[PDB]
């Protein structure tokens, strides 16, 4: 089913394998690096995403010391990293907003399997684009993996309202209760969850 | 959305980028400071590092990737690993270790831990492609996306810069990284002793050690090179006035 879908809930305790399979995910975890939600190393470590994909991509966001554990999460889960995108923040005029002050946020590329049919090659890896709120990411990514897998099956770890978008279900804790349309969904959902409830 | 038009026109999104507080008196006070460049040809594989001392405050470490030649002796990550930069690096000092943009933004990161280093910066090279819109991309195999920048990582071992450059693609095979990472690295002011591990001719420079197979004239001595370091000077940043 095209349209958005979500499920408000904590991927800690859902059981995700009602999902599906999925050509690219996308994670933008709350690292331990707490303003709000965080999740330790161990509880990252044991997200069950290896079941989320047969063969795909997968986009995670880092930061500070999970430029590191990033990587590690990404080889427990299966994946090898084969990309890094970096995201250039600017402001409206195009110019550039520890020991360095940051102009910039990276989003590392995992590859799982043997994926066929996608296009390599479209974008580059950079993206340049304005700061919308704190904490958002650009909206520039969608495109860059709708150019590189379109119409397929996508899912989104930690996201919030503004993050739905069609051909992706979300997955979020601040999310506005369960929305699905995919029939293969709705069913091993009821079949699983009769009560609605994790 | 820049990357959308690079789908349709080929400019990079960091082409649109625009411009891309005095602090001049450092630079000056790293100027005066500098020690007079000194450089060495070495053979790198075949050259017992220890010999280099004394001990290092900042270590630069350029080895050429296979990647350096797309259209164009390569070093592995293989050698790279195995060179013994522990042995002369200073308990307290840093590495900028340029990691290309394939393997070596992962195999990179474990050279730094075995030599001892926690990563606390990673520095971009984002190259424009101004004066040639109309020039594909040769992709890695296992690249999903155009790779258009590279990485420089930073070291620290022991207890006013963006983390960006911004510059022109080089000539294919100009391998040259930009000067920019050297202000990068002086600004810092981490100390005297520089060591540039697989520089050239063209890299040489005030304030720094230069050794690499290429070189074509040596003047190291490592007794003149202690000297320069010898007290009152030992623990200058670098950034502060000479010693009267
Ligand atoms: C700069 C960037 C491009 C890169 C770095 N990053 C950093 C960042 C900042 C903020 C957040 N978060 C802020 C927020 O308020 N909520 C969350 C966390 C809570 N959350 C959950 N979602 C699910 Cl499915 N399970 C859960 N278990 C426990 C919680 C939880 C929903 C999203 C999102 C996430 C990442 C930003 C962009």
């Amino acid at each position: 089913l095209f349209p958005p879908q979500w499920i408000c809930c904590d991927i800690r305790y859902l059981d995700v394998s009602i999902l599906g399979k999925f050509a690219v995910v996308m994670a933008d975890p709350p690292w331990d690096i707490l303003p709000y939600g965080t999740l330790t190393d161990d509880e990252m470590r044991r997200l069950n995403i290896p079941v989320l994909q047969d063969d795909g991509f997968l986009f995670l966001w880092v930061t500070g010391r999970a430029m590191e554990l990033g990587r590690e999460c990404l080889n427990l889960w299966g994946y090898e990293r084969v990309d890094e995108i970096i995201w250039v923040k600017t402001n409206q005029l195009q110019r550039i907003i520890h020991w360095l002050n940051h102009g910039k946020e990276h989003c590392l590329v995992g590859v799982k399997g043997n994926p066929q049919g996608f296009n390599q090659g479209l974008d580059c890896d950079v993206i340049v684009a304005e700061v919308r709120s704190t904490s958002h990411k650009p909206d520039e990514i969608y495109g860059m993996i709708e150019r590189l897998s379109p119409g397929t099956r996508k899912i989104e770890l930690f996201g919030r309202p503004h993050n739905v978008q069609p051909n992706w279900i979300t997955l979020g804790n601040q999310l506005d209760g369960i929305h699905l349309l995919d029939p293969d969904v709705v069913a091993r959902f009821k079949q699983r969850y009769p009560d609605g409830i994790i | 959305d820049y990357c959308q038009h690079f789908v349709d026109t080929g400019h990079r999104p960091q082409n649109f980028i625009r411009d891309v507080e005095l602090i001049r008196l450092k630079d000056e006070l790293i100027a005066k400071s500098n020690t007079p460049p000194m450089y060495l040809q070495a053979d790198i594989e075949a050259f017992d590092i220890r010999e280099l001392t004394p001990k290092f405050d900042v270590i630069l470490l350029e080895p050429p990737l296979e990647e350096y030649y797309r259209e164009t002796k390569c070093w592995t990550w293989d050698d790279i690993m195995k060179l013994e930069i522990d042995e002369i690096a200073a308990p307290r000092s840093f590495i900028f270790l340029w990691c290309g943009s394939g393997e070596g933004l992962d195999l990179g990161r474990v050279c730094l831990r075995k030599w001892g280093y926690r990563r606390c910066e990673d520095i971009c090279w984002i190259k424009t492609n101004k004066n040639n819109p109309g020039k594909t991309k040769t992709l890695d195999p296992k690249a999903v996306f155009q790779r258009t920048k590279e990485h420089c990582l930073m070291g620290i071992k022991g207890t006013v810069d963006i983390d960006l450059i911004i510059t022109e693609e080089p000539e294919i095979g100009n391998i040259e990284k930009p000067v920019e990472i050297f202000h990068i690295i002086e600004h810092f002011c981490l100390g005297r002793r520089r060591l540039h591990l697989f520089g050239r001719d063209s890299t040489i420079r005030p304030g720094w050690l230069t050794v690499g197979p290429t070189l074509t004239n040596s003047n190291y001595n490592a007794e003149t090179y202690a000297s320069y370091f010898s007290a009152p000077n030992s623990y200058l940043t670098g950034c502060t006035e000479e010693i009267e």
